[PDB]
């Protein structure tokens, strides 16, 4: 038997999360806190006759700069050709990483609801030189029946790379609409 | 004076 | 009597819910998600003397891509002189059209609480031949003392017309934040 | 002892409050409804080497025009050196004050747990005359305890200064993430 | 070298 | 034809 006042505490507390980045955790990984692409170290971008902005001017694609960007509609992710791919993120701190987080739009949102071009097996690397060959932090799999938002629990890094190994079965492409990296500042 | 950006879609963007 | 565990059920489903673009339908209206408007079959956008950016350079108006946009804060609207006008979406698949979904900026929201810029009676128009004359899939009246966002209920399409026969009295103009179409993808 | 349904209409009713800027109160401060900031009359901006565009484009700051912008994401504020600063802002709307809204990140979301750089002590200011000398409509302190969002209660104005008188505590810089006006439009 | 583009309002938007 | 502007952090931003 709950009261209303322990229903009103209880919502209370769900938006405060919900408000915090949804899981209540800094994302190292979020540009705009001050992360960025190693652009040169990232997967090449497929990008194939789609948009055109007029008049004609300009094709538009989609950066891997998104990954790092919070909206997640669909449509707003980065896209590479095949199911394995992989991106070199400048962290905005050195920090030791405890878990990182992958979301995709909800099957919901996304046609005869199903999320085929969302990453399966992943890993993760830190690269300690900035500079130097990655050090496997932990290897995982994105769930397609689990929860759009998705977080997964594991030395300081500030250069990581998520490598995408397989994907949901997309034949043509694989979609990532949102990275992050969570953990601790050094001393 | 007034402006504006078209956007259009030869093929459904990757989603 | 009701349970903490059935408390915190129905708000983890109530969230999920409400960050499923608030209706957990896919909107085949939402440009980033490979929609765009025929902007030659729009209605004349209103653009009168308001935003100009400096260094004078330059006079800010709103384009109707934005109906196809998210983001509602009040201004995010596209706005046409009168109380008609009209939109033509493609929209990012061709589908069997089951449902739109207009949406304003609440009341609370909005100045002395009144949304007298929206859209009363509107009406939607299939055009089979992207090309030809709309067949007319159904009328409805957005309900200014309804909720912020109001789904309404009913041959494939992709090209749909959004009109606009009436609005809610504003003497200058009608504001559309949102307009979205729902349905299913052909076999 | 509550009922589901009454669960179900509570968090219903709370969602709407979430969904209306997360306080239902208009905002003549937003800048999208038609605000301004009189960036003549604004602290100088903190700019410093941080974020370059590339190909070194160029150098990326953060104007004071996004405190009244909603995307309050880390990093999305307006920064200014030392503990003193101050705004003003051109309201969308001659109105009688009646509160001000301030906002930070949330600590969860920011790294150490702290949020050194928020403002402390800060003032509002009419400015009768957009033209004159402000008028003292209340001081405040911004609770670095307090909950992200936090409002603050009390002739009409359209012009109001921010005037933040200190910081909590940040050697270098005081950020500004979202700042709101609230008030009833004159008759 | 660092830029900023300047919004005003002669009139209020549409809203 | 297909266009990208690159962002990176020489100090951390204002937080
Ligand atoms: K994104
Ligand atoms: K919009
Ligand atoms: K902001």
């Amino acid at each position: 038997g709950v009261t209303e006042e322990q229903v009103h505490h209880i919502v209370k507390q769900a938006l405060q999360r919900y408000s915090e980045d949804r899981i209540g955790l800094a994302d190292y990984a979020l540009e705009s806190g001050g992360a960025s692409v190693i652009s040169t170290r990232c997967s090449e971008t497929y990008e194939t006759k789609t948009a055109l902005l007029s008049i004609p001017l300009w094709y538009h694609s989609q950066s891997p700069r998104v990954i790092l960007q919070p909206d997640v509609h669909p449509g707003n992710c980065w896209a590479f050709q095949g199911p394995q791919g992989f991106a070199v993120v400048r962290l905005s701190a050195r920090i030791r990483p405890t878990a990182v987080t992958l979301e995709h739009v909800p099957k919901a949102l996304s046609p005869n609801s199903t999320i085929s071009s969302a990453p399966k097996d992943f890993a993760i690397f830190g690269f300690d030189e900035d500079l130097q060959e990655g050090t496997l932090l932990g290897k995982f799999t994105y769930d397609q029946d689990g929860e759009p938002i998705q977080t997964f629990h594991f030395g300081t890094y500030q250069v990581v790379e998520l490598r995408i190994l397989t994907n949901w079965g997309h034949p043509e492409y694989t979609c990532i609409y949102r990275f992050r990296v969570h953990g601790e500042p050094a001393h | 004076t007034w402006p504006h950006l078209q956007l259009c879609y030869l093929q459904p963007p990757p989603v």
